[PDB]
RNA sequence: GCUUGAGUCUCGUAGAGGGGGGUAGAAUUCCAGGUGUAGCGGUGAAAUGCGUAGAGAUCUGGAGGAAUACCGGUGGCGAAGGCGGCCCCCUGGACGAAGACUGACGCUCAGGUGCGAAAGCGUGGGGAGCAAACAGGAUUAGAUACCCUGGUAGUCCACGCCGUAAACGAUGUCGACUUGGAGGUUGUGCCCUUGAGGCGUGGCUUCCGGAGCUAACGCGUUAAGUCGACCGCCUGGGGAGUA
RNA sequence: ACUAUGCUCACG
């Protein structure tokens, strides 16, 4: 469920400091980090539908933060997506 | 289950069996307990238990006996 | 990385090899970072029921920290070996001591 | 001829029958009797006394072997067994120990359907 | 009586069988909580340890082996 | 793997191809293939002894090693190839000292995997061993019936033998027929299952596809005249005869096993 | 802007949450082998069935499949369907503790899309037990049933379909608010652990009851009370959830 | 053990 070193690495990069860990910029990166880690898990398995429910929670949770971020500030919205590799 | 009873005694006395198994093998796994029926017959045996226990507190009525 | 608690049992005649067996399994794990926390050979203990039509197995508790690559290589050496009568590998919750 | 010291009286007590079978120490049959073999047929075959008389009929017909003392190994439920062991004393034996071999399956095979 | 002790807490372990054999009946079956006290949390740990001990042939599965 | 073909023509409607992408797209390794001329069913005396064989695509023989001796020499699998001579696909194994040879491709094998053969080795799919060294209750293939020979049993796509027991010098094997056959423990067996298990799900789809596999049409006895086949004649779809071969021997339940030299080795016949 | 809703991280706690792989013991059937002598089996009572070719019973050694006794509870987890031997692998959520951060990011949702017991269906495995269909013996006025002896699809597995159930608390989701008692379960505080305790306060949960509501039955801080947001649905019975 | 049925309408 994402190691503490993996979260702390992303937290102390996108945000201001290690203290700041709840920004829309940070939150979207932690979801994206976990969603990509789960693609290996759903490459095989496949029938694990209960875990997919948690994944599809993360996916929809991400899009509501991104859609919030776009309406709030278009500048940092476009800069965040280029770094993470979203919008396909 | 394995009951020797020393030497002078004999007279069965094997409640060790009767207060352990017998009913478990027999009147349960003799004929099929249709998955749901246990869930039904337990929950009524469970509801009948607390029906008596809740009444046992309110059993102290007038009586006059 | 992860802590484990390996408890395997060995056939009576091959109990003389167990001093050697432990040295081989230690060398596998101790090379890859994680140390062995406990060494306790239980000895030729009686079985509750016969396994493989015999009594008296030679029990060995290791208890060790290791990565997942080494522990599964050790798990495979138990199945491809007629000397070892059964084994099991428990999870983490830190290291321990004593108890028998 | 043989002349065994001790044996094992296996009792297979089902609801319908009570099959007594006296064997030796190493599970090797010496003789037997049944509630159906005693006479007692139909409703009479499923009773405590019809098992008693079957054990009395199994008590003799193993006198050639000359068993002094034996172990009981009851099985199934049945109306017998709490009556059949009484018969082994009254006949002429010494019961060393009484045991159960009632085969308890640890939820294994689906039993037959309930009857109406 | 209840759990381990006043300042016990601890965790019910499978290796020791002296304290563990008190929590199984003479046949080999597990004794329930309503006979031997015990909080539900430790009765689950106990049950799990009895099964782990059974696997290693430390405790027996039954007395017809 | 099993791809169903779109119905752009009748006889392309029911076609179901076994496309293996991991197979080789190029010419095979020339030193290990000689020519293989076709019999058309006929023998020494030029007479059709086996009916319904004739024609098909010209196909060269790969010199596949079944015995698999060359001991104590690890060998890297270079590439998985097509074999027209066989149900199962083959693997071009490059031995560390610089030989190449073909082997039957097991299930879990790929271009890059390393394989060893001999007495010691490791218990892993592809590694040939004597069946004495192999664990009881394990899946093998390419099994020898006699020590030192090639490999008779379990060489067809998806096929495998399971080792049931080991009585001293003899090993009891449960074959894919269901027959439990006793073989010598010194005999060798390549570990795992034979690959290309999708082979069975291929469906040809046209009459032509059987022709280019070297099969010729089977004519039914009932169609023929009395002179030709025991089933024969009748004025419009008659029979009234117990099923039989063209040579009168009863088909449809009639044991023709009569070896009697090898009946000692068969534990239980198949069912 | 703000921070109370909502979300993030931090350290843990419980759990048949899931998916993949192993392995254990009891038992059933069967397989060959030893013993052994007439029955066994079954039933309301019988018979078909099985047995002198030596069954049943008993023991020895295998093989295979499926399901996990006891723990086990008005216990737990899951959105629902549902989920119980033990062990590792990957993995989703829940809750608690005190902070720090974001700064309304929220709630509902027509269409859309996913998951969805059992039975079915398709291709390929497996097949002990059980068992629709089916057969025979009973029962009966008849018995295409109930009972008995046999018994194939199926139940198991892998992968696709199906998309329904009294899929039920017959109770849509989210939020706020309004007397109590006895418990179960899992947290975390304060105190002497001074001895299986003393005292709070969060989750989830079962039972009884107050006002209030209800046609009544009952519901009743987990509302069917008092209100708000949005959705779904209803408009006599048959015809018909049919054409 | 199992064990069927009761032709129509009629109490302001
Ligand atoms: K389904
Ligand atoms: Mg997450
Ligand atoms: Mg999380
Ligand atoms: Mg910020
Ligand atoms: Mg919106
Ligand atoms: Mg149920
Ligand atoms: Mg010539
Ligand atoms: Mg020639
Ligand atoms: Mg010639
Ligand atoms: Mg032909
Ligand atoms: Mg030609
Ligand atoms: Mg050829
Ligand atoms: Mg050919
Ligand atoms: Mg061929
Ligand atoms: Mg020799
Ligand atoms: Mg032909
Ligand atoms: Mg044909
Ligand atoms: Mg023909
Ligand atoms: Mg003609
Ligand atoms: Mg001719
Ligand atoms: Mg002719
Ligand atoms: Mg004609
Ligand atoms: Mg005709
Ligand atoms: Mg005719
Ligand atoms: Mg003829
Ligand atoms: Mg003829
Ligand atoms: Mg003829
Ligand atoms: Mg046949
Ligand atoms: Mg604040
Ligand atoms: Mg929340
Ligand atoms: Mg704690
Ligand atoms: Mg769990
Ligand atoms: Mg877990
Ligand atoms: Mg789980
Ligand atoms: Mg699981
Ligand atoms: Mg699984
Ligand atoms: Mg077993
Ligand atoms: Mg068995
Ligand atoms: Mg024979
Ligand atoms: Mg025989
Ligand atoms: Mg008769
Ligand atoms: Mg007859
Ligand atoms: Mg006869
Ligand atoms: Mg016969
Ligand atoms: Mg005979
Ligand atoms: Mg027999
Ligand atoms: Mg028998
Ligand atoms: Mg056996
Ligand atoms: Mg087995
Ligand atoms: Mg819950
Ligand atoms: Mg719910
Ligand atoms: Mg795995
Ligand atoms: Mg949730
Ligand atoms: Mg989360
Ligand atoms: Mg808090
Ligand atoms: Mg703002
Ligand atoms: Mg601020
Ligand atoms: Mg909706
Ligand atoms: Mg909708
Ligand atoms: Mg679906
Ligand atoms: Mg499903
Ligand atoms: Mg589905
Ligand atoms: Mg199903
Ligand atoms: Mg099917
Ligand atoms: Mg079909
Ligand atoms: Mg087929
Ligand atoms: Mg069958
Ligand atoms: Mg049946
Ligand atoms: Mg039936
Ligand atoms: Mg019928
Ligand atoms: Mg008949
Ligand atoms: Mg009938
Ligand atoms: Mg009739
Ligand atoms: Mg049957
Ligand atoms: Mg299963
Ligand atoms: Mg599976
Ligand atoms: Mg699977
Ligand atoms: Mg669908
Ligand atoms: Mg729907
Ligand atoms: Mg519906
Ligand atoms: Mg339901
Ligand atoms: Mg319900
Ligand atoms: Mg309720
Ligand atoms: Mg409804
Ligand atoms: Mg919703
Ligand atoms: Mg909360
Ligand atoms: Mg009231
Ligand atoms: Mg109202
Ligand atoms: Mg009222
Ligand atoms: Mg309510
Ligand atoms: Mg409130
Ligand atoms: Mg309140
Ligand atoms: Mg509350
Ligand atoms: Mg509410
Ligand atoms: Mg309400
Ligand atoms: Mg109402
Ligand atoms: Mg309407
Ligand atoms: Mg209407
Ligand atoms: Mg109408
Ligand atoms: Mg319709
Ligand atoms: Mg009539
Ligand atoms: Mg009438
Ligand atoms: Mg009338």
């Amino acid at each position: 469920s994402l190691s503490t070193e993996a979260t702390a690495k992303i937290v102390s990069e996108f945000g201001r400091d290690a203290n700041d860990t709840g920004s829309t910029e940070v939150q979207v990166a932690l979801l994206t980090a976990q969603i990509n880690h789960l693609q290996g898990h759903f490459a095989e398995h496949k029938k694990d539908h209960h875990s997919r429910r948690g994944l599809l929670r993360m996916v929809s949770q991400r899009r509501k933060l991104l859609d919030y971020l776009k309406r709030k500030d278009v500048a940092r919205y476009t800069q965040l997506i280029e770094r993470l590799g979203l919008r396909r | 289950i394995k009951v020797r009873e020393n030497e002078p005694f004999d007279v069965a006395l094997r409640r060790f069996k009767r207060s352990c198994e017998k009913a478990g093998v027999l009147a349960e796994v003799r004929r099929r307990e249709f998955y749901e029926k246990p869930t039904t017959e337990r929950k009524r045996a469970k509801a009948s238990a607390v029906k008596r226990h809740a009444k046992k507190l309110a059993r102290e009525n007038a009586r006059r006996t | 990385m992860r802590h484990y608690e390996i408890v395997f049992m060995v056939h009576p005649d091959q109990s003389e090899q167990v001093p050697g067996m432990i040295e081989r399994y230690t060398a596998a794990i101790t090379g890859a970072e994680g140390k062995i926390h406990r060494l306790e050979d239980w000895g030729r203990r009686q079985l509750a029921y016969p396994i493989n039509k015999l009594h008296k197995a030679h029990y060995v508790l290791m208890n060790v920290e290791a990565p997942q690559e080494v522990i599964d290589e050790l798990e495979t050496t138990f199945r491809f070996n007629d000397a070892v009568i059964r084994s099991m590998v428990m999870r983490t919750k830190h290291a321990v001591t004593e108890a028998s | 001829r043989k002349q065994v010291s001790d044996g094992v009286a296996h009792i297979h007590a089902s609801f319908n029958n009570t099959i007594v079978t006296i064997t030796d120490r190493q599970g090797n049959a010496l003789g037997w009797a049944t509630a159906g073999g005693s006479g007692f047929r139909g409703s009479r075959k499923s009773t405590p006394f019809a098992a008693q008389v079957a054990a009395e009929r199994c008590a003799d017909a193993v006198k050639e072997y000359g068993i002094k003392n034996l172990e009981v190994m009851v099985k199934g439920p049945g109306p017998g067994r709490e009556s059949t062991i009484r018969a082994l004393n009254a006949a002429g034996f010494r019961i060393t120990n009484i045991t159960d071999v009632t085969p308890i399956p640890h939820n294994g095979c689906r039993p037959p359907k309930k009857r109406r | 009586f209840c759990r381990f002790t006043a300042e016990g807490v601890q965790e019910i372990d499978y290796k020791d069988i002296a304290t563990l054999k008190n929590y199984i009946t003479e046949s080999g079956k597990i004794v329930p909580s309503r006979i031997t006290g015990t909080r539900a949390k430790y009765q689950r740990q106990l049950a799990r340890a009895i099964k782990r001990a059974r696997y290693l042939s430390l405790l027996p599965y039954t007395d017809r082996h | 793997a099993v791809v169903k073909c779109k119905p752009t023509s009748p006889g392309r409607r029911h076609v179901v191809k076994v496309v293996n992408p991991e197979l080789h797209k190029g010419k095979p390794f020339a030193p290990l293939l000689e020519k293989n001329s076709k019999s058309g069913g006929r023998n020494n005396n030029g007479r059709i002894t086996t009916r319904h064989i004739g024609g098909g695509h010209k196909q060269a023989y790969r010199i596949v090693d079944f015995k698999r001796n060359k001991d104590g020499i690890p060998a890297v699998v270079e590439r998985l190839e097509y074999d027209p001579n066989r149900s199962a696909n083959i693997a071009l194994v490059l031995y560390k000292d610089g030989e190449r040879r073909y082997i039957l491709a097991p299930k879990g094998l790929k271009a890059g995997d390393q394989i060893q053969s001999g007495v010691d080795a490791a218990i892993k799919p592809g590694n040939t061993l004597p069946m004495r060294n192999i664990p009881v209750g394990s899946t093998v293939h390419n099994v020898e019936m006699k020590p030192g020979k090639g490999g008779q049993l379990a060489r067809s796509a998806g096929t495998y033998v399971q080792i049931v027991a080991r009585d001293g010098a003899y090993v009891t094997l449960r074959l894919r027929s269901g027959e439990m056959r006793k073989v010598e423990a010194d005999c060798r067996a390549t570990l795992g299952e034979v690959g290309n298990a999708e082979h069975m799900l291929r469906v040809l789809g046209k009459a032509g596809a059987a022709r280019w596999r070297g099969v010729r049409p089977t004519v039914r006895g009932t169609a023929m005249n009395p002179v030709d086949h025991p089933h024969g004649g009748g004025e419009g779809r008659n029979f009234g005869k117990h099923p039989v071969t063209p040579w009168g021997v009863q088909t449809k339940g009639k044991k023709t096993r009569s070896n009697k030299r090898t009946d000692k080795f068969i534990v239980r016949r198949r069912s």
